[PDB]
């Protein structure tokens, strides 16, 4: 549906999806590599 | 020994802090059976604490009189990993984000009602623009050289 | 009286924000459009002028509210079955702290999974759900899972009903205005039948299971609830009167049911709560009374009363025509009904908060101090907010729906013709109470500082005894045997009977003395309440006109000002009066909760020893230290905040973080309250200039927040910060000790 | 009394005189615009200063300006 | 937040390197930078070593007064 796809492009829904994916990625990254203080490579 | 600091691996206060944390963690373990899940969680926490302290010891950080690591940001090559490299990574990412935003704003400026494309995002156009920001430094530098970057 | 398919179900309106308004749907020229979209979301009266459509819209949203509440209940019941130590707590309620929340270990937050007993690690909860589940006869987790499933099903049903009664069959206006039938149904069926069903459940399930539990039997060896129904021998063994069946009820031999329907009064020594037989008898009597009350108003069968007929018959030589015309106002305006209901609900919530603490209805609730404190403060805050909303919507009705041409009422007309006297008298009362209540505190502080303790208002130098309240306490302590022959003990242990109940080595309840400090704090409460009432009533009464702005009704209910003329006209609308009264409501509720907390910690709660000596938490320092402001600052704020500021490194560090977070939020609100819009609009102009330089200027022109929006943001952040600070402090203090 | 001034950027749409809560402003004939009208302020002694006239001006910057000045019993809206 | 969870070693603590260097340039020997007036072989130290440097160095290297206090993160 075109009208359903239009509602998914509104600012709050897109922001929520983007930030949820971002937070998931950051949480997983910190889970894999915990307690990082310096860049060792 | 910059500013009278000492390495983490040679500091006694660092080991004292590690021992105190481990002893505090082990006290709560005696309240639970060894097979119980909280015992497994506490064992994992103790192992993580030991691993974190060993990793801090391995990376060549500097400890103060309180047994805490300190960060040198003056540009010494021996400590380029504390401030310099993450700073460059952050600058690259922030430039990517800013360039993508500016490109999207410029692209829709010629439309009849540009304010409508800001609250309802044109997803295909943004997606086509997103990948372009991976080479943002070159585009920004060449735009500056041609005099296009600054509005007249 | 329904309409078939009024509105088509489609996604078309989803893609066009602001469809409910003509102006908002035009498009976002500036950023004010986004803010205006949310502020007018639920103002159905502004969208359309048809009463039927507004009623239809109002009817559907309540279904969504009920569905949300059912989802919340489902989550609460499910978490107690999967992530809780309810079964372990059931075998030792006095030594195990209830917990129903666990945390994932990611960034070191697993320290919050503190030890609570029963071999469990989690966050200690203070909502009192464990006591409710125990009082209902719940033993295993399967029952909780079934309850969660049922709540989920009910939420789905409520959502479907909400969709149906708006998109498939919407009732007509004549259906909504049947107030007599609605009152009859909500009295006879919603309340009376519910009370009867709960009485039946308590009689058949809660009583035997709770008796078995109080006997000390292992919860896993107690027969299941259905075994007491199929096997009447078990109930007959527990209660011999059950062997006779329902014959005594139908022969009016009700005296046989005295074994499980009593009039004891007081508290159960084993658990520290009210007797469950008393609760069952109370619910039965209340069900009968509500069933009788639901047959008063007239319907299709002639017999009954007409509300209009009742109203039109009351008038006096001072009031003129009286209550004639009030029936038409209350059956045509949604705002007046909302205001009245909000006021009544807030008052009822405050009454419930006051009644729950002194008459513990759940087992092992009096000795759980954190739960008691949390429930008291929560219900008081809810009641205050509802009370403020009542006045807000009364002002809204006064501004919008008032029309003497077609909805004239004599009582409303007479009130508006002498508002000056009411306001002036209330002002004088507020000033007098403030002078003669707070002034006594400054006198005590000055005399103490100067070194003259003998010239203070205290129990040792100049007594101000609350002789009237002590007389009530004495009368209620002597009520059984004289004025209540059927009672065995008094209604509450706080009246001054002299008996003390101790459960698990802790003091549950005991008589509460009243002295000079209670006099001062009660008059402080009265002063604050009177000031809040003054502010709200002044806002409501002058909503349409005044001597300063004769045409205030034309400007609307929510407008910022009328210019710098007449010396200044800042905050003259009725909205600003609610904005100002919220602060005073916050002040009064904070003072009340501080009084409650200190008094209970100093004079009631404590521990008892083998010889029977009581050692309170703070050692009974309320009488001599609360008579000065320095005492409140030192012995209450400074002394009791050491628990929250020393919570770092333990399972209570979340409260320590929330303390500073709420400090920051409260301090952040003063930027919006102390400043104005022009400065921020002028500052934005410079920021926009550099964006134009780099071709990053948006087409949605940035605009500073409006005056009303700024005031709302300031008051919201202020209230949030203050309440969060008090919440963190209270929980951190009371959980540790 | 406050001071009210009119500038020749007027377009004569009569919006200021209709929003006046007292009788201060009025319209007079003029030449210089399409409407052939211009506002006037003959009764500034009744001005209260609420600045409703400036809220109704459609010109980019106001063709009617109110400058607050010495306060009297009329300009303060007192009915004691 | 690092202190709340019981791991004080995760803090971001940054030494004030430039101010300590300036302090060492005035003759303070508590950081081991050895620059200018802290270096006994520099022209600056040799120029004023017979007029005011002894008293100033005695006063600056005594840790009970408020002259150029030690600094940290
Ligand atoms: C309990 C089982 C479980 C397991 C083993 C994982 C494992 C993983 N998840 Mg994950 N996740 C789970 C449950 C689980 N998740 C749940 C219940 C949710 C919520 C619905 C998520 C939401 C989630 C998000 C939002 C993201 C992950 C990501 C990841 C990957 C992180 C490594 C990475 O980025 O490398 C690269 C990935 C791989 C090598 C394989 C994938 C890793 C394979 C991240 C990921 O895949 O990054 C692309 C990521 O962004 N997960
Ligand atoms: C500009 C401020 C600032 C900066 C520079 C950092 C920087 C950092 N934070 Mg951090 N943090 C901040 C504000 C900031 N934080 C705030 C305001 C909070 C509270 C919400 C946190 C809460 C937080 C947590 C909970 C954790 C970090 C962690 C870290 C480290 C990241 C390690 C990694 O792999 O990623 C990094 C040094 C991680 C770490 O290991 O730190 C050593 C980590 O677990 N931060
Ligand atoms: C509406 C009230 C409410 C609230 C505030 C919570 C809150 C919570 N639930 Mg939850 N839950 C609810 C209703 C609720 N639930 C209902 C109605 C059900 C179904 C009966 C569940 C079933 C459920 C499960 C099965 C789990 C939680 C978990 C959690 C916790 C982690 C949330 C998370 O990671 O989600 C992230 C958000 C997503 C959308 C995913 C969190 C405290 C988790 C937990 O505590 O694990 C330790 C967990 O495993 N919940
Ligand atoms: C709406 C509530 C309700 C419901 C559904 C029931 C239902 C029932 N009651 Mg009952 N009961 C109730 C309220 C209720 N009672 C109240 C308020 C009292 C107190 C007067 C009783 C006193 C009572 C007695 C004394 C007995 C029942 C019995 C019964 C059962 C056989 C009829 C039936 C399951 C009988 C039973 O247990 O038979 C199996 C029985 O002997 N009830
Ligand atoms: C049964 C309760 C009830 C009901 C049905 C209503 C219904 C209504 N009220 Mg109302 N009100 C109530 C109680 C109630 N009120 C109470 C108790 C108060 C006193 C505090 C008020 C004070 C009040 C005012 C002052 C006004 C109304 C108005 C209105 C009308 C428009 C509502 C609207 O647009 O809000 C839109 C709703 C919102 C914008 C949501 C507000 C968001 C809250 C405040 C912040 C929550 C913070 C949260 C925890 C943070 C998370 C954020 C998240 C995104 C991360 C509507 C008829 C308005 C009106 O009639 O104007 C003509 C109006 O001006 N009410
Ligand atoms: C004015 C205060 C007052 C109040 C609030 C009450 C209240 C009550 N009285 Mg009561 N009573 C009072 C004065 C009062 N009495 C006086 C002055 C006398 C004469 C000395 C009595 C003599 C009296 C008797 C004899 C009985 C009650 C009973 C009751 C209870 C039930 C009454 C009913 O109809 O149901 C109720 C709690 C009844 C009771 O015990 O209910 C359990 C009962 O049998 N009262
Ligand atoms: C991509 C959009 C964009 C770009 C390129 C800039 C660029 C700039 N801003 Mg800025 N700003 C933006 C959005 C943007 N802003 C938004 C949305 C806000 C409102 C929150 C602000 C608020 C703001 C203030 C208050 C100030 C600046 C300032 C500045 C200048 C100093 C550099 C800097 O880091 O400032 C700091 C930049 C920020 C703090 C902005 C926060 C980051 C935002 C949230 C990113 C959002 C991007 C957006 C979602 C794009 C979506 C792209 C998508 C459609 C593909 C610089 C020219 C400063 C200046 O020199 O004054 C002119 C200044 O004082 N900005
Ligand atoms: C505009 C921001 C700003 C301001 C006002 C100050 C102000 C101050 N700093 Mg300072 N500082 C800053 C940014 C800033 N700093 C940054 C970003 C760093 C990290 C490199 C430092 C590191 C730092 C140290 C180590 C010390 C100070 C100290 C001081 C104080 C003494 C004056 C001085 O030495 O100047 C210092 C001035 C600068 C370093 C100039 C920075 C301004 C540029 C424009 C910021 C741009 C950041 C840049 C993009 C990073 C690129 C790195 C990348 C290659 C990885 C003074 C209050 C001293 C003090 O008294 O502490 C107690 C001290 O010892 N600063
Ligand atoms: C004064 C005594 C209390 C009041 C009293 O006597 O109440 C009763 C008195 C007379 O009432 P009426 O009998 O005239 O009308 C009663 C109404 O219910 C008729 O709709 O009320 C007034 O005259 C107004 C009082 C306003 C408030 C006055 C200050 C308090
Ligand atoms: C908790 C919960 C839940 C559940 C609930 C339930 C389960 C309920 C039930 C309920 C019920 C189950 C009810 C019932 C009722 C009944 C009734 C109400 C009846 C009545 C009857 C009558 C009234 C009668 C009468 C009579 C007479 C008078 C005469 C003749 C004889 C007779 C007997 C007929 C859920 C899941 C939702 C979720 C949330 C929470
Ligand atoms: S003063 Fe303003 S409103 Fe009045 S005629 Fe001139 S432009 Fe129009
Ligand atoms: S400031 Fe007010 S009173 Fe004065 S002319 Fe304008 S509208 Fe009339």
């Amino acid at each position: 549906m075109r009208d359903l796809k239009t509602y998914l492009s509104v600012a709050p829904v897109l922001s929520t999806l983007w930030f949820g994916s971002l937070a998931g990625l950051l949480i997983e990254i910190n889970r894999l590599f915990p307690d990082a203080l310096t860049f060792p490579f | 020994d910059i500013s009278g600091l000492t390495p983490c691996k040679d500091s006694k206060q660092f080991a004292k802090r590690e021992k105190q944390q481990i002893k505090k963690l082990e006290s709560s373990l005696k309240l639970y059976a060894p097979e119980s899940a909280p015992a497994l969680a506490l064992n994992a926490q103790i192992e993580k604490t030991k691993r974190r302290f060993d990793n801090y010891g391995k990376y060549g950080l500097l400890c103060g009189s309180d047994g805490l690591p300190h960060l040198i940001v003056n540009g010494d090559q021996r400590h380029w990993g504390e401030f310099i490299t993450p700073g460059i990574l952050f600058l690259y990412i922030a430039g990517w984000i800013g360039w993508v935003g500016r490109s999207y704003l410029i692209a829709i400026s010629g439309e009849k009602k540009p304010a409508m494309k800001e609250i309802i995002i044109d997803v295909p156009l943004a997606s086509r623009i997103i990948f372009r920001g991976f080479i943002w430094p070159v585009a920004a530098y060449r735009e500056f050289l041609n005099g296009d970057l600054i509005a007249k | 009286l329904v309409d078939r398919d009024p509105i088509k179900t489609s996604f078309e309106e989803w893609a066009k924000p602001g469809h409910f308004s003509r102006t908002i749907a035009k498009g976002p020229d500036t950023t004010t459009w986004i803010w205006n979209l949310h502020a007018d979301a639920h103002d159905f009266d502004s969208h359309t002028s048809d009463l039927e459509e507004i009623s239809r819209k109002v009817f559907s949203a309540h279904f969504g509210q009920l569905s949300i509440i059912f989802l919340w209940l489902s989550g609460m019941y499910f978490h107690g079955a999967r992530f809780s130590n309810y079964e372990a707590w059931l075998s030792d309620p006095t030594h195990i702290g209830p917990s129903a929340q666990v945390v994932w270990p990611i960034v070191g937050q697993e320290i919050l999974n503190g030890d609570v007993g029963g071999g469990f690690r989690g966050i200690q909860i203070t909502s009192g759900f464990f006591q409710i589940w125990r009082a209902s006869g719940i033993t295993s987790e399967l029952q909780l899972y079934c309850t969660a499933i049922g709540a989920l099903v009910f939420a789905a049903l409520m959502l479907f009903a909400g969709w149906f009664h708006y998109h498939k069959a919407a009732p007509k206006l004549a259906w909504f205005q049947d107030v007599e039938s609605m009152l009859n149904h909500h009295l006879a069926g919603l309340l009376g039948l519910g009370s009867l069903s709960w009485a039946g459940h308590q009689v058949h399930v809660s009583l035997p299971i709770n008796q078995f539990l109080n006997a000390g039997v292992d919860p896993k060896e107690i027969p299941l609830p259905h075994e007491f129904i199929l096997n009447r021998d078990l109930l007959a063994q527990l209660y011999p009167s059950f062997a006779e069946g329902a014959t005594p009820f139908f022969t009016l031999n009700w005296s046989k049911y005295s074994e499980f329907l009593t009039f004891r009064g007081g508290l159960d020594p084993v658990t520290g709560g009210l007797w469950l037989t008393d609760i069952a008898h109370h619910h039965l009597a209340i069900a009968i009374l509500f069933l009788i009350a639901g047959h008063m108003y007239r319907t299709n069968w002639g017999i009954g009363h007409g509300i209009k007929d009742i109203l039109e018959a009351h008038k006096g030589p001072f009031t003129g025509q009286g209550h004639k015309g009030l029936y038409e106002i209350l059956t045509t305006s949604w705002h007046a009904q909302l205001s009245l209901n909000l006021a009544m609900l807030g008052s009822l919530t405050i009454i419930v908060a006051h009644h729950m603490y002194s008459m513990p209805p759940y087992p092992y609730l009096a000795t759980d101090y954190a739960t008691q404190l949390s429930l008291f403060t929560h219900h008081m805050w809810i009641g205050g907010f509802l009370i403020v909303g009542a006045a807000a919507h009364a002002a809204i009705f006064m501004v919008r729906d008032y029309d003497p041409t077609n909805r004239y009422n004599d009582l409303l007309d007479r009130v508006l013709r002498h508002r000056d006297a009411i306001i002036s008298h209330l002002n004088w009362v507020c000033i007098f109470l403030g002078f003669h209540s707070f002034g006594l505190y400054i006198h005590n502080d000055t005399m103490s500082a100067l070194g003259r303790p003998q010239d203070m208002f205290s129990d040792t130098a100049i007594q101000l005894q609350p002789v009237f309240a002590q007389w009530i306490q004495n009368t209620h302590a002597l009520a059984p045997g004289v004025t209540a022959p059927g009672e065995t003990a008094s209604t509450s242990l706080t009246w001054g009977g002299g008996e003390l109940v101790a459960v698990g080595g802790k003091v549950a309840l005991l008589p509460i003395p009243l002295g000079t400090a209670d006099f001062l704090v009660h008059h402080i409460h009265a002063f604050t309440i009177h000031v809040t009432v003054l502010i709200l009533l002044k806002g409501v009464l002058f909503a349409r006109s005044s001597r300063l702005i004769p045409d205030k009704a034309n400007l609307g209910f929510r407008f910022p000002c009328d210019g710098p003329g007449r010396g200044g006209t800042c905050q003259v609308s009725a909205w600003d009066h609610v904005f100002l009264g919220l602060f005073w409501m916050y002040n009064a509720i904070s003072v009340v909760i501080f009084h409650f907390s200190w008094k209970m910690q100093s004079d009631v709660w404590g521990s008892i020893s083998d010889q029977g000596v009581v050692t309170h938490i703070t050692g009974g320092n309320f009488a001599q230290s609360s008579i000065t402001i320095n005492g409140w600052l030192r012995d209450f704020l400074w002394a009791q905040a050491s628990q929250v500021i020393q919570s770092y490194g333990s399972s209570l560090s979340a409260y320590g973080l929330f303390f500073l977070g709420a400090h920051f939020v409260w301090a952040f609100s003063l930027m919006f309250l102390f400043s104005g819009r022009g400065y921020w609009q002028e500052l934005i102009e410079s920021i926009v200039w550099a964006h134009n330089k780099l071709k990053v200027a948006p087409a949605t022109q940035p605009r500073a927040l409006s005056i009303i929006q700024g005031r709302a943001v300031g008051v919201t952040h202020y209230l949030l910060g203050g309440i969060a600070t008090t919440w963190a402090f209270f929980l951190a203090r009371i959980i540790a000790v | 009394s406050h001071s009210v001034k009119i500038y020749d950027t007027c377009i004569g749409c009569t919006q200021c005189v209709r929003a006046c809560p007292t009788d201060v402003l009025e319209m007079i004939p003029w030449d210089g615009c399409k409407a052939k009208q211009i506002a006037s302020a003959p009764r500034t002694e009744d001005c209260v200063g609420c600045k409703r006239c400036e809220s109704a001006c459609p010109t980019d910057f106001l063709s009617v300006r109110v400058y607050l000045w010495h306060e009297t019993t009329r300009s303060m809206g007192l009915a004691y | 937040v690092m202190l709340a969870f019981g791991t004080p070693e995760k803090q971001i603590l940054i030494e004030p390197i430039f101010a300590q260097w300036i302090q060492s340039a005035h003759g303070k020997t508590s950081y081991g930078f050895d620059v200018l007036l802290s270096s006994t072989s520099g022209p600056a130290f040799n120029a004023g070593r017979s007029i005011w440097l002894p008293g100033w160095l005695n006063a600056i290297n005594e840790n009970s007064n408020s002259l150029f206090l030690t600094i940290g993160p």
